[PDB]
């Protein structure tokens, strides 16, 4: 048998994670930019979710860098943008979501470069 | 007493039409005879049209103006000059 | 809407759980204090147990709620079977972690946290 | 090494030392990088 | 109804004619691999990496030259295809130095990544390399010569984008060289982007050498504040420090592309940084406190001061959130001199108006113009991403540009109207030739800078400039939707400061000096302590001891744009806003904090305690403050040139001569550029 | 290479030292501050250069496949001389 | 080709065979049949189906599948069902393994499965530790793997590595005690992934 | 190559502890016996796939060619 | 053999160290050459799988066969480069043998 539940999904208060760290952090839904040093574009197929960045400091023996943050590392995955903010939503999280960049469609002609009388003329190849 | 105004309206929607109509109309007047009134209009897609007065110590009411006509407009930028 | 139940089919049913959770663990607290030696009063016990259910009572679904029970109750069966230790008993107390500054001139002194 | 001695390199030890842990020699750690971030330093001179 | 069909794989794919095999390859999610093409350059061809299968044809096609068919079937992924990138990957290594381990772009190299999954999985030439000796191109590209593989990305970038024709080829065949034949440094505002085109470790990042592995770093999508263009960017850190800044693509800002300042000016944030409160102490001199009693202090002057006794003079590099903190904080004294360094001329609508001080027809909107006219700017050196995008419409829409100033470089040919503040005059009468050249146009683009507007005559040069604007839609020919008249900033934090209801310039200070003195980030030195009162007490916040620090009574550390989440308004009023890539070192704080927190010690609490609210608050006295990435458009022209005219000023005689001339003033022009020994180098290579 | 500060700290090869008023220092008290005293800089640098009879050289840095990857290093350039990027041993073409 | 690994067709065409006859007999609950090119047979149910689907699995005579392998659970964000439940089963008689993969959310439970095995008494109270998996009529559903009193649970993709607390021993309160995690070096994340298409033949529409 | 050693599977006949006793004690010699076949049938070659795309490559081929370099480094990252 | 160090700050041993038990940073030394900075090994982290010196390219970072470094202290095993030279300067005499008996299986 099937119940009717209508109220908003939420399982804040049955997954562990402590008060502050739903409350106070800020989830960033977004599709990762293109490193810009390769060309390659299949790191930007998959939405994710990220958290705010907080405080790391030298640790005074060694110098590495000492953290306070249990989401410091903490990346997710999603499909699309509305699974993310689903997730988000149900764990209480505030987010804020940023629209998909898209390169838009360029015109490119190889016979440009020759130009009878434009400057689209390569002076050198 | 007053210090600013600014005037917040949608440049589309139909509840802005008298702003939009009360700017294109009768602004200017409204500067000459305060030149040094900062009047700051900001027009903000898909907002409810509104209007804000500044007072001294920063006290700020606002009212709204959705639906106004440009007389109302008007008739409620007379309301904040006096006040 | 249609959801399959975990025990309560609404609220009504799963307050029931609630408040029988609620008394078994005040029940118990009394011996809690004195099987692990605990330097708590019963009332400071008691207290504490009243704490832990009222920050849950906002919950609406009957689902979370049932839940909460089922994770009441294997939190009492360990208490109860002696699985904890005294040290797992008063880790509901933060009795080493210095009190967090709430206000926010308190907070800006001391980083950059909310 | 009597039969075989091992290659010689300049900067091999050449008096070996043996465990110095508990001892004023024991090696102590520490950061070997330099200061990354340098504070701005105020005038000498007064001028408010 | 023109688009034909095209197969790839055998799946159908509508494609407009002249689309090239690679063009059709991505519109079913296939990147064919590449070196020589990128798709902001032209077609080069030479590379051969794109080779691939036309299904009946004998000869393997370079997808990325050549124009699809209809009908066609490209095979992506067939055994020819396949054979023929292992073939060329095979050529590519051949004569590559084993290098990857000393080399900077190991890890993020299209060269070794195509190579795994494109290329075979051993060597079978047994001949001996290839070494190329490396030429100096100034300090901020490497060259690694060796290493380079003949793609000419540099030099199509350097010739096409920036416009500089200083790179070559010299030889031929296997000894063909890529440089600059002679010793000569290219040394220009975008030459750092020829290390992210370069699909190998030919040219690196100089500063950068050595310091990091791209696995091991964190991105963090972050906003540029160098100038007014709101570049996009990706703030590399690692451990807790900042390693590098990279572009990041917005097709309608930056493309892929930032300005040397934006790229290599981060290691300024490692000098002179304020990281502790500082207060006077008895012999005059600033000593180290506590934020409580730094604060302190401040409390007890502005609880005893009230109206014109204090003011505040936000800098270049102030973000929104602090801007409407501080004005909030000033007006519950009932002051009401919030100040900004960089002057807007208050004549008529002022700042009334968003339209007045806006770039109203968009950086996309220069693509869509036919013609423009610049004024008193120069647009290469205040926003350098600006002037790319110009070139780009002068290359590709034969763009027709004329200049009133002077003559300056731009990397493009432009009609030179001369310096003089008359041509437009003469242009408004139609007098001046150029007026039957707008009188055409349908798209014509007029642009003022905001440098021009720092002249004591600016508000006639922006009612003079206003005027030809106003002829042009009275003339009707421009379509109606399009706008006409644009303001250039250079200044990150100006447009927000208008916004917010700033009074642009510090006119009000000097008129009536205070006794309290808020410098927030300024460092301009447009105010001196011999412009105030003898004991003026003055307060500096902000991130570098540099100008406004010495001279302060106290200070308090504040964060660099890398550190704080932040909102910054672009020249378009286009919104977006900063992520923290590390925390403020030391003792610095969030400025819009440090208000907030001197809010409540003067007993005068701001009504918001997080960043969320204080947007809230931003939303309340300009809501397109919050709308991110959204272009929130401006009207009534109409009403701004009415009240321009009500009073004239007269054009001073002087000419319009731009503060940066060349590109030594590029490089150091606020305190960030000005601490770093990046732009220290490049300013001592180019004056040397 | 290695030098005392006015501490009489021994600066490394790193340039590392704790200044005058580093607590830290407080770790080396009744020990030692380990440091290597064959700084690599200087001794590479005692390496004579090697005069080589053609444009190129290629480098192993000695041992076959116990030195690093090969590498050739072009000597076109007579303002300088050519030096290996993993072992930094120089090649000067003669004459 | 010493270097690729040999194909199967005699057993793909075996198991391909084997997975129609399962979802001809169990329409009601088999949602998909697939095999694997290493010659795996998954069946993918309603979660309705796992007492049947599985007593089907152990009892038929054309099946006996009398061993549970393993059960255990994948937690998949994007999923509206975040949780996928698989039952790695083993057949003696046929020489054979199959895998029965359902799905659950957070709120929803699953049907416990100890009256077909009794080995999977412990693998429910590990999911159930793990994953905060409900089983219903488990003969006693309880924490398995970690420490008393724990809270959350630490498999799900958004459990962060280290957790929040860590433990210590304390001399003022005399016995060990827990506080928030700090690290003396924060683990260092790594961005590994290429940005070069590896393998075209999962390539998803676009 | 399981399949290409001989060895037999002890069994028991009680199922209690000493019958696995028995046949762990078992499994030992039936180890020794296996073991004794594959000293014999040991063959030449490599001893690891033959694919750089997957194994790594012997040190002196990454230290003098350029794919075994890249692929390398690639698979230790 | 010259004395200049093997290293050239690569990552490739931190990269594939499966503890994380290595900590490097790196700049252009005076001379202009690729060296390290920071170069820690936490030996409390390291499980002496000798994945490093797999990785490594110029046989920088090696195990060696010394196994009697016990300490009294836990901050003692926290290695930076300074200890790790001076090892190398210590025990290269057998390193090296122990390197020439077994690179051909390598
Ligand atoms: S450019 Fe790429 S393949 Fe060439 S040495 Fe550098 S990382 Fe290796
Ligand atoms: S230097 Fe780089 S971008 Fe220029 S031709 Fe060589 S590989 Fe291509
Ligand atoms: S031996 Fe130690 S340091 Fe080397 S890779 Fe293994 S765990 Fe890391
Ligand atoms: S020890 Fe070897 S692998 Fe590690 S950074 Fe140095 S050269 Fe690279
Ligand atoms: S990418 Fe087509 S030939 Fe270079
Ligand atoms: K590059
Ligand atoms: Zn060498």
């Amino acid at each position: 048998q099937l119940i009717t539940v209508d109220e908003k999904l939420d399982i804040t208060t049955i997954t562990g994670v402590p008060e502050e760290h739903i409350k106070t952090r800020k989830a960033r839904i977004f599709v990762p930019a293109r490193n810009n040093m390769q060309s390659g574009v299949n790191n930007t197929k998959k939405w994710k979710m990220e958290f705010d960045t907080r405080e790391r400091w030298e640790n005074p023996l060694m110098g590495w860098a000492s953290t306070a943050d249990p989401l410091s590392n903490l990346v997710l995955t999603f499909s699309t943008k509305e699974d993310a903010v689903a997730f988000a939503e149900k764990n209480g999280w505030s987010y804020d979501v940023e629209e998909r960049k898209v390169p838009k469609p360029k015109s490119k002609s190889y016979g440009a470069n020759f130009s009878w009388n434009k400057r689209t003329r390569v002076s050198t190849k | 007493g007053l210090r600013e105004i600014r005037i917040h309206l949608c440049q589309r929607s139909p509840g802005s039409q008298g702003v939009r109509d009360f700017i294109e109309k009768r602004y200017v007047e409204l500067k000459k005879a305060n030149p040094d009134l900062p009047i700051l209009i900001r027009e903000c897609s898909d907002v409810q049209p509104k209007l804000w007065a500044r007072y001294a110590f920063g006290q700020e009411k606002n009212v709204s103006l959705n639906n106004f006509s440009a007389d109302q407009v008007t008739r409620a930028l007379e309301n904040v000059l006096s006040s | 809407t249609s959801v399959k139940p975990i025990f309560s089919r609404d609220m009504n049913e799963a307050k029931r759980r609630v408040r029988e959770l609620y008394r078994a663990w005040y029940r118990e607290v009394p011996n809690t204090v004195h099987l692990f030696q605990l330097d708590i009063s019963v009332k400071q016990g008691r207290d504490k147990v009243r704490e832990m259910f009222k920050k849950n009572a906002h919950i609406t679904d009957p689902r979370v709620v049932d839940l909460l029970v089922i994770k009441g109750k294997m939190e009492l069966e360990e208490t109860i079977k002696v699985w904890k230790q005294r040290t797992h008993v008063m880790r509901f107390f933060h009795e080493t972690e210095a009190p967090r500054p709430k206000d926010f001139l308190s907070k800006f002194y001391v980083g950059h946290d909310p | 090494p009597t039969v075989k001695p091992p290659t010689a390199r300049k900067f091999i030890w050449t008096n070996h030392k043996f465990n110095l842990s508990g001892t004023p020699q024991q090696y102590v750690p520490y950061s070997t990088t330099r200061k990354k971030i340098q504070e701005w330093v105020p005038p000498s001179t007064p001028y408010k | 109804s023109n688009l034909i069909e095209v197969f790839v794989d055998g799946q159908s794919v509508m494609v407009e004619p002249g689309t090239t095999v690679l063009q059709a390859c991505e519109k079913v999610g296939m990147q064919i691999p590449r070196f020589c093409y990128h798709e902001r350059l032209s077609v080069a061809g030479n590379c051969r990496m794109c080779l691939v299968e036309i299904e009946k044809a004998p000869k393997v096609v370079a997808a990325c030259a050549m124009p699809v068919m209809k009908g066609w079937n490209i095979l992506t992924n067939s055994e020819k295809t396949k054979k023929a990138r292992e073939g060329v990957m095979e050529f590519l290594l051949a004569n590559h130095p084993l290098d990857c381990p000393i080399c900077d772009q190991g890890g993020e190299c299209d060269l070794q990544d195509q190579s795994m999954m494109f290329g075979s999985d051993r060597s079978r030439f047994l001949e001996g390399k290839r070494a190329v000796e490396d030429k100096n191109i100034g300090p901020l590209v490497k060259t690694i010569m060796t290493r380079c593989i003949q793609c000419t990305r540099c030099i199509r970038f350097a010739s096409e984008i920036a416009g500089v024709d200083d790179l070559g080829t010299t030889g031929r065949g296997n000894d063909m060289q890529v440089g600059t034949y002679i010793e000569k440094m290219f040394m220009s505002e975008l030459s750092g982007n020829i290390i992210d085109i370069c699909p190998v470790g030919a040219l690196t990042s100089k500063p950068y050498a050595f310091t990091a592995r791209p696995w091991e770093t964190r991105k963090t999508e972050s906003i540029d504040v160098m100038d007014a263009v709101g570049s996009n960017i990706v703030v590399s850190t690692r451990t807790g420090e900042v390693m590098r800044i990279l572009p990041r693509m917005h097709e309608d800002i930056n493309e892929e592309w930032i300005s040397d300042k934006t790229r290599f000016a981060y290691d300024g944030l490692k000098r002179q940084r304020l990281t502790e409160p500082m207060v006077r102490n008895e012999k005059g001199l600033l000593t180290h406190t506590t934020w409580e009693d730094a604060l302190s202090r401040v409390a007890g002057m502005l609880q005893s001061f009230q109206g014109n006794d204090v003011a505040a003079i936000a800098g270049g590099l102030v973000d929104a959130e602090a801007l409407i903190a501080l004005k909030d904080l000033l007006n519950r004294v009932d002051s009401d001199t919030l100040c900004t360094e960089e002057v807007f001329p208050t004549a008529g609508a002022g700042t009334d108006l968003r339209s007045n001080y806006l770039l109203n027809t968009t950086i996309a909107g220069v693509e869509e113009a036919d013609v423009v006219l610049l004024v008193g700017t120069n647009p290469r050196f205040e926003a350098p991403l600006f002037n790319a995008r110009i070139r780009k419409s002068w290359l590709h829409n034969d763009l027709k540009v004329a200049l009133i100033g002077s003559p300056v470089d731009l990397t493009y040919r432009y009609d030179h109207l001369g310096d003089s503040p008359k041509i437009l005059q003469d242009i408004a009468s139609g007098s001046h030739p150029f007026s039957q050249v707008l009188q055409e146009a349908k798209k014509p683009m007029v642009i003022l800078g905001s440098s021009a507007l720092q002249r004591n005559d600016g508000a006639a040069i922006l009612a003079a400039v206003s005027n030809i604007a106003q002829k042009i839609r009275t003339s009707s020919g421009v379509t109606g939707d399009w706008k006409v008249m644009n303001i250039l900033h250079r200044i990150a934090s100006q447009v927000a400061a208008l916004d917010l209801g700033y009074k642009p310039g510090v006119e009000a200070i000097q008129k009536n000096p205070p006794k309290m003195l808020f410098l927030l980030g300024a460092d301009g030195g447009c105010i001196t302590r011999q412009d105030l009162p003898k004991d003026c007490f003055i307060v500096y916040q902000g991130h570098h001891g540099d100008v406004g620090a010495p001279i302060a009574d106290v200070i308090l550390p504040g964060a660099a744009y890398t550190e704080k989440s932040a909102t910054y308004v672009n020249t378009e009023g286009r919104a977006q806003q900063t992520k923290v890539a590390v925390t403020p070192p030391g003792l610095a704080r969030e400025d819009w904090k440090i208000i907030r927190a001197l809010s409540e010690i003067a007993g005068m609490t701001l009504p918001y305690d997080t960043l969320d609210q204080v947007r809230n608050r931003l939303e309340e006295v300009s809501p397109n403050l919050v709308r991110y990435d959204d272009v929130e458009g401006a009207n009534y022209f109409q009403q701004a040139s009415e009240l321009s005219k009500l009073v004239n000023q007269q054009l001073l005689a002087d000419p319009l001569v731009p503060p940066q001339l060349t590109i030594k003033d590029f490089y150091m022009t606020d305190s960030i550029s000005r601490a770093s020994q990046t732009m220290a180098k490049c300013v001592k290579a180019v004056t040397e | 290479g290695v030098r005392t500060s006015p501490t009489g700290e021994k600066v490394t090869h790193t340039g590392q030292v704790y200044d005058d008023g580093d607590y830290r220092k407080v770790r080396f008290v009744g020990r030692q501050k380990e440091v290597n005293e064959n700084f690599a800089i200087d001794l590479i640098a005692e390496q004579p250069v090697s005069q080589v009879g053609s444009r190129v050289i290629s480098c192993d840095g000695g041992g076959g496949a116990l030195g690093h990857p090969r590498v050739y290093i072009n000597l076109d350039k007579e303002t300088k001389t050519g030096t290996c990027g993993y072992c930094g041993l120089q090649f000067r073409q003669q004459h | 080709r010493p270097t690729v690994r040999p194909r199967n067709d005699v057993a793909h065409k075996q198991l391909s065979a084997f997975g129609e006859y399962v979802a001809e007999i169990l329409p009601k609950y088999v949602q998909q049949v697939q095999v694997s090119c290493f010659n795996e047979l998954e069946i993918c149910i309603h979660p309705d189906g796992v007492i049947p689907v599985l007593t089907f699995l152990r009892d038929h005579s054309n099946a006996q599948f009398k061993s549970l392998a393993d059960l255990t659970a994948v937690d998949i964000p994007t999923r509206q069902n975040r949780f996928e439940i698989v039952y790695n089963l083993l057949s003696l008689r046929f020489n054979s393994r199959i895998r029965v993969k359902t799905y659950t959310d957070e709120l929803t439970p699953i049907e416990s499965s100890v009256p077909v095995y009794k080995a999977a008494n412990w693998y429910e109270r590990e999911i159930w530790d793990m994953f905060g998996v409900f089983f219903a009529n488990h003969p006693d559903l309880r924490r398995i793997l970690t420490d008393y009193g724990f809270e959350g649970h630490p498999f799900r993709k958004d459990f962060p590595l280290s957790g929040y607390v860590e433990l210590r021993y304390d001399d003022e309160v005399k016995r060990v005690v827990a506080e928030p995690v700090e690290l003396a070096q924060e683990f260092r994340k790594f961005d590994l992934n290429s940005p070069w298409e590896a393998f075209p033949a999962y390539r998803q529409p676009p | 190559v399981y399949d290409q050693v001989e060895f037999d599977v002890p069994i028991g006949s009680r199922g209690d502890c000493y019958d696995r006793y028995l046949c762990r004690v078992e499994e030992m010699r039936q180890s020794i016996r296996i073991i004794s076949q594959c000293l014999n049938k040991m063959p030449p070659g490599e001893i690891k796939v033959d694919d750089a795309k997957v194994s790594p490559p012997k040190r002196a081929e990454m230290k003098t060619s350029m794919e075994s370099l890249i692929h390398h480094f690639k698979l230790y990252t | 053999p010259s004395g200049e160090e093997r290293c050239i700050a690569c990552k490739l041993c931190e990269a594939v160290c499966p503890a994380q038990a290595i900590t490097i940073e790196a700049e252009p030394r005076a001379d202009g050459s690729r060296r390290t900075t920071r170069y820690d090994i936490d030996m409390t982290k390291c499980i002496y799988c000798g994945f490093c010196q797999e990785a490594c390219p110029v046989d920088a970072i090696v195990e060696g066969p010394n196994f009697e470094f016990s300490t009294e202290t836990h901050e003692e095993l926290l290695y930076n480069k300074e200890k790790l030279l001076n090892n190398g300067d210590k025990w290269e005499a057998e390193i090296a043998a122990n390197i020439q008996a077994d690179y051909l299986y390598r």
